[PDB]
């Protein structure tokens, strides 16, 4: 009867939105990239009496994190030496040395003729290679990727060590965070707070096992888009970490070869001391308890009258059939088949042998290749297993999987949503102009 | 900052300056695009408030009557039992109507002011 | 519609100020970004100037600077009707800066006068 | 007389201006990865009732803008492609005599050469076919003694699609709707639009293909028709249909150059080897020229003779008609379309064509593109919507020239203006 | 432009239009950054004046009293005998405190206007 | 009693660092400095302003340095990389019309190189200066900077001649200028003006002596960060110019060599007529009076009874040990020891050497090849100052520098960038409503 339109500005409302996020932090590629410092104060604002709907599989923050890592990774390799001049026939024989375990035949001693600083001359050089880097054509060999792409040597001073990255909203935007300790992955969430920046997320790249992520507050949280449709990956988050001790035991050196006028190649040099197999150690008791925790929670979706079995998985690609792990400066491909072979019906340790690969084709791309410079000395890493990526095949059987990469970030970004602030609006009041 | 969200409409209006301030304050082409957009969004809202005769105010009263068509709820049951998110959804299909009416009103008002000053 | 009043007389077009104003601020890609920045700068220069003259917030601003017959020696009946804005713009183009300067001086004096009136309480 | 200054904002006035326009499109094409902004169906046009705007197509900056953007786009799309530097070796060539239906006599050649392969320590012997226009028994390619030849990526289409140019904020585009607008001077039926009608970026020579038609009669336009050194653009009232083909069933041979580097060579030809040609309706063409003649006489006098004849600047850019048919480069002989004397007092026309693969485009000579071969048989059917004519009784000949003249045939009706919303007028009021 | 910079504040206060009118009018990434920042700084000041209720004015009086804490200098020695640069040096730490008070005052004033207009 | 009043348009500022832009009026600084400036001088005088200026730790200097390096590098991007020519050379010591002073200076070098087709070769020859040719470690020679880096050929149509450059503030910023004459690079300055753009500064590249630029208004001005610290350079600005004229008296020819796909290398061709060494002439009387003025104002920091002596350079590469007079497309390395031998007919000549492969800005991963100029070069320029270092009862001064920032501090010392902060608060007898 006597109500009039009053216009208000600064109204605390929003809409779901897709915008551009920027990073912040605290010769690393991400330290160079994330030039914006974070505020030591999280500035987290609790929102009382709200029920926000979240969906981790529809979250565009995932696409940006993926896009940003690909872009950064590639940009950092642009101003580097190409190894196109190394795509020549190699003459390779097996390394004869004090070689133990089953490493005999794993390494080869390759000699070849490459370019020099002088256009009129070639030089005879040699280097060591792992079997996984070299393809036989006969003692005649080629590097594996010379038939599809140029191989770029990564710049030796560039560090790809993951450091925490914080994603921050631009002005006019905000990030809502779900604090429900039991959050499903989809649906309404109570105890939602607003933040400016996310917690730091380390851009760790791996398959099968997820290393150095966040832990669940209680039990195991099992999240998948459908569960029923076994084609989807299951992301399993643990409330306890499992420590894994990894090493490359050989004492390596480098042989620096000049290949042109301001360009050089780092060859794997002679091995100092005996040759041993690379491997990872997982405490057995901890691992068996961890699976028991996962299986108990997994049963909630299948029944408490069933059987849960694990498989060693399968595939046509080392990136997914083995545990892809980046330790220090070298890429490991570890055998987890003895880690996932139990069947669950209701001091000791397991050693996982690991293979080392030097020519890397990341992000499942074909047209690009990177040569990982060899690392001097002996390599040791200790990592935290914080979660697993599993797939499913009357007994149910589960196996290690992943490799899409996006799934390695969904596990950290599932609690965040980006919204757009819409500060202008109207409502009826008793107040009239003039 | 959305700290008052979830509180009722009559409570939330107490913080309009908090939300307003934080709207503007907060390869590289990526950041310029983000910054330019933030400026453009800010200015679009300021232009609307200005064109409706609400320049410089967070709360402005107009001479456009409330249509029971848009909402037939009483003053009570809007300001005390609802938050802004709920309100925004209930009348989300009339926003463009109200905005058009507000612009027409301001044009008429300015014309009348000019003719009054003429005396 | 936008510029629909362009051929109408000056006193007719006064009813479409809203329409023109609301469309000014936006209703290799580097050039798109450059265009967006300039559109904002043009918009702001006009808004700053209205602020300087004390016309902020109004589409129609009445000032206290008298009109000089020198700029144009015509009656209201010879300006508000029987003439479009395009024609007028050409007619007084050479006095634009004089007028703008006078408007600035007036507003500055008005602000000082207001501060003194508030002080005298 | 108590008259005071009043300031208005939102005043519907403007100034002539130049600016940056952006592209928009409807709905692997080179322009589809550019014109990422959708257009508005029913874009809305606003008629201005009493505006007599002056337009000038020959001083229109939009032509320059369209031209520079096309050149830029063209070059940018060829950057991430395989260079053919490794093919700048000598060739050993013989003629193809394998069921040639006469009149080639070496136009198509069988060549072989020593080129690179997967490893740097190896070489390979390869075979390919070439067209005579691309080749200098010892032969070289025509563009190996200067610049470099880059192979166009087989994955990018250069098919023209409609391009709409749209004004940035603060600007508007005025469109001239007057009947028989000749390119310059005042226009009465002026309307404001946000974007252009959609122009296909066709790159033909001599004849203008797939453009807009005139609605009442043929329109003759030139900057100064009496100068005898300007191109005359002719906009036709009706289209003339032309059927163009390359009848030979070809093949594509994939040759490895290096590490992910591939060359697409012309392979063997299946079936008889025949000449490319275009079929122009004769009756339509005879009527079409008659209409042009009637209109040209309005500028030259009722007692003159137009006299059609062919051009002489034989660089194949001026004397022949380029199409980009199927992405192929035809270079057709149009002299058979222009040899007649008009005095005031199915029987189709067949034009032979000359296929060429190494193209120095946009009259530049510092760059060259190699057009990958197209397997199968090519046919295009298109609409002749205009002509480029020149003159020197006085004789008319097909012209040719810079691309700005083709694009100016569609942008001739549009002008860009800057909106100037702030203004001042006297009024009977005071601030107080 | 800045001709009054070395002058007495009581004189310098009359050249405010001169400084304000020169704030907007006077390698692609660097030029865009320069332009965007110039705009951003301009808008930050305009938003802030709006929040405090001083939009559209170069000179405004408010309802926040002056504290002896900020300065115990008398009035004559503030407007005379001293430049703006010198005044700026004196009032440095007591800046954000004023801004907070200005915001609080304006919020109370807008609420009061809305309630008064409902009678 | 007093109320808060807020003012906008307040004439105050803060020290600040921002990005400045280039303003002007086929040069390398053309097309990259497209804003015409200074149609009318500004110079707004600020009465009663005593601002603090500092030549050292300035921001304008760092940007000028940074921008020049960037521009310089950008200009070489589209030109020939001289991928070939690291082949070894078969060189002959040329004696034809050469005097004893230049024996072994020029070499006639022949070599194999590629051509238009990949499997074809050609034999060419050209002349080189001794400075750019090193005997191979294995009559066989190589170019110096070929074994460690690519040499980009300088673009034949790009002029690197310095043109005046004006630096201009972005909106919201202003440049303050110190008009004092006794300023000496630091401290409070009385008589400060405000400008939008600096005076034009010519980006002349040099070492040891400062060439075309401004003169001191009254006397010789000696500026140093710490006059007592022998690790710092002394910039001496003269109040009088000294003319120097340099020449390369050899009628050169150019030999164009085609590389690959129509790329061209411009080789030094033969020499028409007599072959003679490059040299520079400096007026003797002017130079001796100039030093007298420099020492008179230098003794002020050491004592009226101390002895000042001059000496030549201490060591390092030509970039620091010799004068690096840069002619329109040629790099001269001149011997200045003859200018610095005193203790405190009518001309002195300085011998000069010519180098073509240039490593600029003290960098070693880049090199540029300067193509030859036909005919004879004659350069006339003004000496405006010196870069000196110091190292009892007697002090020794030597030529020094090489840090390009020193050649820019000498023009930018009087400018400071400040940020305008138009908003402020003061008390008043005025209350709202
Ligand atoms: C999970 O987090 C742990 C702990 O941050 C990661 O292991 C750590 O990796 C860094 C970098 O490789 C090692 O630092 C090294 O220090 C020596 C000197 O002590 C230096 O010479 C090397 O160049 C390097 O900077 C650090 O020692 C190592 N920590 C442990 C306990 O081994 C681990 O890699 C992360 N997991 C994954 C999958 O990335
Ligand atoms: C004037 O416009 C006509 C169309 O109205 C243009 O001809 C058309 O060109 C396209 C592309 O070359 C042809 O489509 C192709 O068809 C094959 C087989 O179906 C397919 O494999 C290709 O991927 C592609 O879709 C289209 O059929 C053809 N239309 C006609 C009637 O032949 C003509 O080229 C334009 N004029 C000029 C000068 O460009
Ligand atoms: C210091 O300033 C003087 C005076 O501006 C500079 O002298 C000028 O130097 C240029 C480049 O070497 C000479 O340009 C050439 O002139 C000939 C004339 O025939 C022309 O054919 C060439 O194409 C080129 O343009 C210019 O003539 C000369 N000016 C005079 C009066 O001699 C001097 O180079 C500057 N010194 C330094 C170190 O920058
Ligand atoms: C264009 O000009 C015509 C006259 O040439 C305008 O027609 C007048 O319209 C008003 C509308 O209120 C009538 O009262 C007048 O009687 C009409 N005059 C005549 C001679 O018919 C027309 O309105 C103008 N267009 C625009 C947009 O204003
Ligand atoms: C993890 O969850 C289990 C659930 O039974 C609980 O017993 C255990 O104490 C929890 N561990 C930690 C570290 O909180
Ligand atoms: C890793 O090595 C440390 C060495 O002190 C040991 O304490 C820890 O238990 C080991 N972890 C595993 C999983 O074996
Ligand atoms: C949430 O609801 C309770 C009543 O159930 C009320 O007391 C409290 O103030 C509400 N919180 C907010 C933010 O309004
Ligand atoms: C709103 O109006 C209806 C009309 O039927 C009435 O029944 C209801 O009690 C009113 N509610 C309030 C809060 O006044
Ligand atoms: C402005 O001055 C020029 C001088 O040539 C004159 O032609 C023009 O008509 C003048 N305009 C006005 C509005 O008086
Ligand atoms: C191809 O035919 C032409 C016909 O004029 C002849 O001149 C040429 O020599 C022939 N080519 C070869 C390799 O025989
Ligand atoms: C030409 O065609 C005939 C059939 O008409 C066929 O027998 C003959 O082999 C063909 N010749 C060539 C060179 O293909
Ligand atoms: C390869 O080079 C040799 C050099 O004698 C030549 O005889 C042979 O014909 C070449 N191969 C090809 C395909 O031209
Ligand atoms: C403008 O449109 C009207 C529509 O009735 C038409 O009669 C008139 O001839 C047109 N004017 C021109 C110049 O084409
Ligand atoms: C048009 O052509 C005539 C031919 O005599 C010439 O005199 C005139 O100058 C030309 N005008 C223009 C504008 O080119
Ligand atoms: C035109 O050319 C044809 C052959 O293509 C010829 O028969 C005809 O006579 C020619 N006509 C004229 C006017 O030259
Ligand atoms: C500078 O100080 C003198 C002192 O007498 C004063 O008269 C003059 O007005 C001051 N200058 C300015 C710009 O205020
Ligand atoms: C402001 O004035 C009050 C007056 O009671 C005083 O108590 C207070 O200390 C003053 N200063 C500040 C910073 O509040
Ligand atoms: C060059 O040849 C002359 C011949 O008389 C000789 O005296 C001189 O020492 C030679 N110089 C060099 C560097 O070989
Ligand atoms: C070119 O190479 C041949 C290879 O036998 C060699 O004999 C000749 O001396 C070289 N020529 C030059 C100028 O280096
Ligand atoms: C430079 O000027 C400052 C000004 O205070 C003075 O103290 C210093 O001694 C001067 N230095 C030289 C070398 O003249
Ligand atoms: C060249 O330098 C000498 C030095 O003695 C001087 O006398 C002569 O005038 C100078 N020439 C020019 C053109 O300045």
């Amino acid at each position: 009867e006597n109500l009039w339109v009053t216009v208000y500005y600064g109204v605390p409302v929003w809409k779901d939105a897709e915008t551009t996020l920027f990073c912040a932090s605290d010769h690393n590629v991400w330290a160079t990239h994330c030039c914006v410092p974070t505020d030591p104060n999280p500035q987290e604002i609790h929102l009382e009496n709200v029920t926000e709907e979240f969906n981790m599989w529809k979250n565009n923050m995932v696409e940006q994190m993926h896009t940003d890592i690909i872009s950064l990774w590639d940009q950092s390799l642009k101003p580097c030496v190409k190894l196109t001049p190394l795509c020549v026939t190699l003459q390779c024989t097996n390394v004869t040395n004090n070689i133990t375990d089953d490493m005999r035949g794993e390494l080869k001693n390759c000699s070849f003729n490459m370019t020099t600083e002088l256009r009129d001359k070639k030089q005879k050089v040699y280097s060591l290679f792992y079997r996984l880097d070299v393809v036989q054509i006969n003692k005649e060999y080629r590097l594996i990727n010379c038939n599809t792409s140029a191989i770029t040597q990564a710049c030796p001073k560039v560090s790809f060590e993951p450091i925490p990255i914080h994603y921050c909203a631009p002005a006019g935007f905000a990030i809502l965070k779900c604090k429900d300790k039991k959050f499903n992955g989809t649906g309404p969430c109570t105890n939602v707070s607003t933040v400016q920046c996310t917690h730091g997320i380390k851009p760790v790249v791996s398959t099968q096992l997820l290393l150095n992520g966040s832990l669940a507050e209680e039990e195991v949280i099992i999240r998948s888009e459908n569960i029923t449709n076994n084609a989807k990956n299951i992301l399993v988050q643990l409330n306890e970490s499992v420590q894994i001790n990894c090493t490359r035991p050989n004492n390596n050196t480098r042989k620096s070869i000049r290949i042109g006028p301001g360009q050089w190649f780092y060859a794997t040099g002679d091995i100092i001391g005996d040759i041993r197999q690379a491997h990872c150690n997982v405490s057995k008791a901890t691992w068996n308890e961890t699976l028991g925790k996962v299986v108990k929670q997994l049963r909630k979706h299948f029944g408490n009258n069933t059987i849960i079995r694990f498989a060693n998985s399968s595939g046509g690609d080392l990136e997914v059939t083995t545990h892809s792990f980046n330790c220090g400066g070298e890429f490991f491909y570890c055998n987890t088949s003895g880690l996932f072979n139990s069947t669950w019906i209701s001091n000791d340790s397991i050693t996982l042998p690991c293979r080392i690969k030097q020519i890397i084709n990341m992000w499942q791309r074909i047209g690009q290749a990177m040569y990982a410079p060899p690392i001097q000395g002996v390599i040791r890493c200790v990592s935290n297993i914080t979660g697993l990526i599993l797939t499913r095949d009357t007994t149910e059987t589960f196996r290690p999987g992943g490799g899409d990469m996006r799934d390695n970030w969904r596990s950290e970004l599932y609690k965040y949503k980006v919204v757009k602030i819409e500060p202008l609006g109207v409502a009826p009041t008793r107040c009239k102009r003039r | 900052f959305l700290g008052a969200a979830g509180s009722t409409m009559g409570a939330a209006s107490m913080t309009l300056t908090v939300q307003a301030r934080n709207l503007l304050s907060g390869w590289g082409i990526k950041q310029l695009q983000a910054r330019v957009l933030a400026v453009e969004r800010y200015l679009r809202d300021q232009q609307l408030l200005g064109i409706w005769g609400c320049s410089g105010k967070l709360i402005c009263c107009t001479n456009v009557p409330w249509n029971s068509t848009w909402s037939n709820r009483n003053l009570s049951e809007i300001w005390d039992n609802m938050t802004w998110l709920q309100w925004d959804k209930e009348i989300s299909n009339y926003t463009q109507i109200i905005y058009g009416l507000l612009e027409e009103s301001q044009n008429q008002q300015e014309k009348n002011e000019q003719d009054l000053l003429a005396l």
